[PDB]
RNA sequence: GUCGACGUACUUCAUAGGAUCAUUUCUAUAGGAAUCGUCACUCUUUGACUCUUCAAAAGAGCCACUGAAUCCAACUUGGUUGAUGAGU
RNA sequence: GGAGCCAGCGAGUCUAACCUUGGCCGAGAGGUCUUGGUAAAAACUCCGUCGGGGAACGAGGAAUUCCUAGUAAGCGCAAGUCAUCAGCUUGCGUUGAUUACGUCCCUGCCCUUUGUACACACCG
RNA sequence: CAUUGGUGAGCAGCGAAGGAUUUGGUGGAUUACUAGCUAAUAGCAAUCUAUUUCAAAGAAUUCAAACUUGGGGGAAUGCCUUGUUGA
């Protein structure tokens, strides 16, 4: 701090930086600042952060990210085929 | 001192100095009054600015010119830029700025080759 | 050096300093640490100082003339002009320090070479 | 000497300046003389000599 | 970095490749890309917002680009740079092509109209220069350099007549409809001037400050004794304090830190200008924080076609007889605020959508800028939507017609 | 920015200057890095020196790709401009229109009516990496110069043996995918440098199933260059010969741009020695 | 092709004696020369001061009043019976 | 046929042919004279004149190749740089164009088919 | 021949009992103008001293106090702290 206020501060600053912040729920309100109106209102979290549809919990049934649920007994067999194709091919990726 | 003033023209490999001081209303290029410039179709050209602006304020002064290198249209294209940057140049320095300003935008509304030049470099990809 | 070598929190803050400085101006070969240690010297910032960049550049003539220019108002760092005399400048200014235009500093230069060029009224 | 000519550096100040001076083809013009005081003669010393 | 005005979070951070500062920032106006320009390595990053990528590395402005934006009605990029040039580059189109224009002096301010036709360019040598940007052409220059104040520091060695510290403009910026321009400089005054006449309109002088240095061009031989100005005296001797005794300045601070780490005055310049879209008010921020300047036609009175029978006597007479239309043409024609919110608040509503209808288009602005007024501060809310109800269905296409011209009120 | 440029120079070459004679001083940290590994008897000079065993707790904590290649080597693809060498021949189009084919990043330029410096400079202005251009004779390519941009080096290799494409068969048209490379025999310091040049001259970071093969091989200081697609069958990988082949051979090597002509010389075909026929690699 | 054993070639080191100076007396030796209330002159060195060259750049700026110096014009006086100039 | 007038790189006590005709001088070696024949800025502008070839040939088919501004083309001057080039090669200047600057429809080429990246929006 | 080099002889034109240049001292300006001094609700201003003395008012860090030190090393004797010996 002392040498570039000192020189200008004109540099080549820090390479790289990588640090996890977290966050909490409390609303923008009291998230902004210490005066007499407000300005945004909703939450400081957003509803794909507070939840998104979690991958299945139980073993027979199978929860996709768009909140179509199914399971391995309402099945048909050449659905059940491609349903292991597209999981086989997001594992191939992962 | 004598008021005077001195520029530059360029096209692409010729070079046209420019004097200007006050005197009789007069021209000279390279030695030789300006109606005996060669091309002979482009001595209008060289002309231009004198026309584009009146001829009074070219009857209070005196321009002396010299150009080297380059060929026939390099050469005319400088020494009309010279001119230009000449009358503009000693209108700044010796009378008023309304004046220089008035001739800048009647010079640079027609043609602006005549005030800034265009060194061709070219643009690689 | 008090920490133990092989630290890459040692390693890479050490480096790191190194390019500060080497960026700043004040030490010149980069890799010897050493020299970090034993290279600093106020002489050296001081000679990053404004005036001795004008004698480096050969804009003036000697530094206590350089010091004359820099009071008086020629020179400017950039697009602004430059009065308080004691300024450090890094490399990537050193690139811009130049005369100010229509000073009859830079008059007097584009003349001896017979180049004025009042249109800009130089 | 090339080496010279490509770090020209374009904007010093050399008080020279103000007393040498330069042809229009860019050389450096020099006197047969060498002084600062015999570059011209006055009529009162022309009268002397005369 | 992105901000969220809504979830308060840099939601996304852009950077740069090998690390080097920034100094100017552009947005398309789809928020799509954004696009900055430094001055230590002279090429425009662009990054894509939608992933926080580096899309690619605009290059040919040798030495530093400063000044960026962008002409959205056809969405080019405009660069203006130290290297006496002006870029401006087709970036979309699949073609990526570029069209160079050169000016006399290093450009150091840029702004583009809202037809983004015509780019106004600021020099250093005190010319305001501006371009149409279909073809190259220099449309219309305005020298400015006679008109700006420059202040004599205490520690300089020479005239304000001869000082070149404040000979320019820093910023720039077009008013909405397309006429004015505001320009500051490190100067002590703000310009305001017109494009199409290409005179000024005005001078305004900031802060008429002796603390700070830059006021003052004319010093006094008074203060100026034979030993030093007697302002470079230190009187941190005589506070009656240690935490106002000691210091902590390092010698040529300048830009970094606090004012406790200069041994010198704070200097007064117009950092940044901007119009209002919302009014004719416009901004100036400086170094004492944030100046706002505005109108007032109730304060002024600038008629518009006059008579010897058009009055506030015979319009209040025309009123009481139930001629609305002729009540409000004469109000408008004499412009003053409380004719018109005297009509404006007592003509009935069986005789609005006729009204409206039949207001002519000269006028139209007129009765627009006060509705938006008197509706931002006034109580009747729906009486106010009822007026701008029939007058956007009377006269919607004309408005999409001039939409330039009222793109400040609506 | 062209003083930016010129003082850049100015650096590295001192820069350059201080590793030379920071070279033997490296060696005598490293001697002392085994001593102190093993403890052994310390030699004369660095036994009776101060300022080493005083200054040796910096220099303890102290400690490839090439210098002026080394900010950007993986990570920012080069770009290439390859370029005709003054009022052109047929032949010779066809075969530097090649060759932009042959490399991916390429741009090709006519040149009637350039400079060298003025040519050099522009594509400074622009930025640009990497840049090729190429002299014939009578129809027949021998030869071609590879500079790099940023002031770095420049390689001037003669090339004989050429057979265009279309005149091998009208065949088709390439895949141009990122290729791969393979450098056989190389050995010495110049045979890295080279190396070094053409890897840099290539795309950067290519796939794992990319299939276009150029190979680089010193055949008796002759670098034969060749190209096959290939595609792999189970037991005898099958290899189709496509792209122009061409017999690739040194002779100079200067440390500045081409346009110097008076650049630091690095390395430079010794013809009329009493070895020539001798040695290899000189 | 690397490494062990031999053989062979090469690079590298000591120093002693005596003198002196260094502790606000005294370097350890008695073999060695040094104590004071200044009076004048000359010479020499080193700078402050005012100007100034090589050779500049910038002006605490405006107006008024009262002084000076310089150069022209004008006047008086001396001057072809010789004014100016010019190394016994 | 005149006449007008315009460039740029370049400078190592270094830059250069052949045979033939004879006189005289000398011991020659050869020297000198004499004599005949063969290899090695331009376009521009202006004025004045004129209006098939010594048997192939009157601007060069089918196919095919390339190119989007100081570019195609035209005109010359210089050098001859440890690889190549003298049947030529490379520099430099002059003059300076028409037509595209959009498209994936054909020809081919690639990439992606999993939002993964943190708002709002969009799809799912 | 041009000189945008130096000097020096004369005009054309400008023109009211002179013109051109330089330089010192001083006055008024250079932030928006309520009068001087003191022991000050008054007095002085030719001077406060032979009323200018009394009474009242009032004493914490039981002494808290370098926020200030160029960087690496140590400090005999001093200095600071900590314990201890004897009056």
């Amino acid at each position: 701090y002392k040498l570039d206020v000192l020189s200008s501060v004109h540099f080549v600053p820090k390479p790289a930086s990588t640090s996890l912040e977290i966050r909490v729920e409390t609303p923008t309100i009291s998230m902004e600042d210490a005066q007499p109106l407000y300005m945004s209102n909703a939450s400081s979290l957003a509803p794909q952060e507070i939840y998104n549809v979690g991958k299945a919990e139980k073993d027979g049934e199978i929860r996709l990210k768009n909140g179509v649920a199914m399971s391995k007994e309402e099945l048909t067999r050449e659905d059940k085929n491609r349903l292991r194709r597209a999981l086989k091919r997001k594992r191939s990726k992962a | 001192a004598v008021p005077s003033v001195q520029t530059f023209g360029k096209k692409k490999s010729a070079t046209a100095v420019a004097h200007v001081k006050a005197g009789k209303g007069l021209i000279k290029v390279n030695g030789s009054p300006i109606t005996l410039v060669e091309p002979e179709i482009l001595r209008f050209k060289v002309y231009e600015p004198l026309l584009l602006v009146g001829l009074d304020k070219f009857s209070n002064i005196d321009i002396r010119v010299r150009v080297t290198g380059g060929g026939h249209v390099s050469q005319v294209y400088a020494i009309r830029q010279a001119i230009a940057k000449g009358l503009v140049a000693y209108h700044q320095k010796y009378v008023d700025e309304q004046s220089k300003n008035e001739l800048k935008k009647a010079f640079t509304s027609y043609d602006r080759t005549l005030l800034i030049a265009d060194s061709r470099r070219p643009e690689p990809k | 050096s008090l920490l133990p070598p092989t630290d890459p929190f040692r390693r890479k803050h050490e480096q790191l300093l190194l390019d500060k400085l080497y960026a700043m101006g004040v030490l010149t070969t980069k890799s010897k640490i050493s020299d970090l240690e034993n290279k600093v010297t106020v002489s050296a910032i001081c000679r990053r100082r404004l005036p001795v960049i004008m004698h480096r550049l050969k804009m003036a003539e000697t530094i206590q003339d350089a010091v004359k220019f820099i009071e008086q108002g020629h020179v400017r760092v950039g697009p602004n002009l430059i009065n308080d005399p004691a300024y450090l400048v890094t490399r990537n200014m050193e690139d811009y320090v130049t005369w100010v235009d229509n000073s009859k500093i830079k008059k007097t230069l584009l003349r001896y070479r017979n180049q004025i060029d009042d249109f800009d009224f130089s | 000497l090339r080496e010279k000519a490509k770090e020209r550096n374009p904007d010093e100040y050399y008080h020279a300046m103000h007393s040498r001076k330069t042809d229009a083809k860019g050389l450096l013009i020099s006197s047969r003389h060498g002084d600062e005081e015999d570059e011209s003669l006055s009529m009162d010393q022309v009268k002397l000599l005369k | 970095r992105a901000w969220d005005l809504i979830r308060y979070r840099n939601f996304r951070t852009f950077t740069g490749t090998e690390r080097i500062q920034f100094n100017c920032l552009a947005v398309d106006p789809s928020g799509e890309v954004v696009c900055a320009g430094s001055l230590d390595n002279f090429d425009i990053h662009v990054w894509s917002v939608q992933t926080g990528q580096l899309l690619d590395a605009l290059s040919g402005h040798e030495g530093p680009v400063s000044c960026l934006s962008f002409s959205q009605e056809n969405s080019v990029l405009a660069s203006a740079s130290w290297d006496k040039t002006i870029r401006i580059w087709s970036i979309f189109g699949r073609s990526q092509q570029v069209e160079p224009i050169e000016v006399y002096s290093d450009v150091l301010a840029l702004s583009m109209r809202p037809d983004g036709k015509e780019v106004a360019v600021s020099t250093l040598k005190g010319q305001i220069s501006i371009f149409n940007i279909e073809d190259a052409k220099q449309v219309g220059n305005i020298d400015c350099r006679k008109d700006i104040i420059s202040g004599r520091f205490n520690q300089d060695r020479f005239t304000a007549k001869n000082s070149e510290r404040s000979k320019f403009f820093t910023t720039i910026h077009y008013s909405f409809d397309g006429m004015a321009i505001v320009a500051g400089g490190n100067n002590n005054s703000i310009c305001l001037y017109d494009v199409p006449n290409e005179v000024l309109l005005k001078r305004f002088i900031v802060s008429r400050n002796m603390a700070l240095n830059g006021t003052l061009e004319f010093l006094n031989s008074k203060k100026m004794t034979e030993a030093g100005s007697l302002d470079l005296i230190d009187d941190a001797g005589e506070n009656s304090d240690l935490e106002d005794r000691i210091d902590n300045s390092l010698p040529g601070s300048q830009r970094g830190g606090d004012l406790s780490t200069r041994k010198m005055r704070p200097e007064v310049r117009v950092t940044s200008v901007q119009f209002s879209p919302t009014a004719n008010a416009f901004a100036a921020a400086s170094t004492e924080g944030l100046l706002i300047y505005s109108t007032n036609d109730t304060i002024l009175f600038d008629p518009f076609d006059l008579d010897v029978d058009v009055t506030p006597h015979s319009t209040v007479e025309a009123l009481r007889e139930k001629q609305f239309l002729n009540a409000l043409v004469m109000a408008f024609r004499l412009n003053e605020e409380y004719l018109i919110n005297k009509v404006y608040e007592a003509i009935p509503i069986k005789e609005i959508p006729l009204v409206a209808s039949n207001i002519p288009a000269i006028y139209l602005p007129r009765i627009l800028k006060f509705i938006g007024d008197f509706a931002i501060e006034s109580q009747h809310i729906e009486f106010n939507l009822i007026w701008i109800k029939a007058l956007l269905s009377a006269s919607g296409g004309y408005i999409n017609e001039h939409k330039y011209l009222f793109s400040t009120a609506m | 920015m062209l003083r930016r440029q010129a003082r850049e120079r100015r650096e590295y070459l001192y820069r350059k200057a201080q590793e030379l004679q920071d070279s033997q001083l490296q060696q005598k940290r490293q001697i002392i890095k085994q001593a102190l590994a093993q403890g052994k008897p310390l030699p004369k000079e660095l036994a009776e020196d101060e300022s080493l065993q005083k200054d040796f707790r910096y220099d303890q904590s102290l400690k490839q790709v090439d210098d002026e290649y080394a900010a950007t080597s993986g990570i920012m693809d080069p770009r290439i401009i390859v370029t005709t060498s003054r009022d052109p021949s047929t032949r010779l189009s066809q075969f530097a229109k090649e060759i932009k084919l042959l490399f991916p990043n390429a741009v090709r330029l006519n040149r009637g009516n350039y400079v060298m410096p003025n040519l050099v400079d522009a594509c400074k202005k622009s930025g640009t990496t990497d840049l090729v251009v190429l002299h014939e004779h009578r129809g027949v390519p021998t030869s071609l110069t590879i500079s790099h941009f940023p002031h770095g080096p420049t390689a001037q290799f003669s090339l004989h043996n050429v057979v265009m494409r279309h005149d091998i068969i009208n065949a088709g048209n390439q895949s141009e995918v990122n290729p791969h490379l393979i450098f056989d025999n190389f050995t010495t310091a110049l045979g890295k440098r080279v190396v070094c040049i053409l890897k840099h001259l290539f795309n950067a970071g290519p796939k794992k199933d990319s299939e276009r093969v150029i190979t680089f091989a010193n055949r008796g200081d002759f670098i034969s260059v060749r190209q096959h697609v290939y595609v792999r069958t189970r037991e005898g990988v099958e290899i189709a010969e496509v792209g122009p082949r061409f017999e690739m051979r040194l002779f100079e090597l200067r440390l500045g741009t081409l346009e110097n002509k008076d650049a630091d010389v690095e390395w430079q075909l010794r013809r009329f020695i009493r070895t020539a026929n001798k040695k290899d690699y000189l």
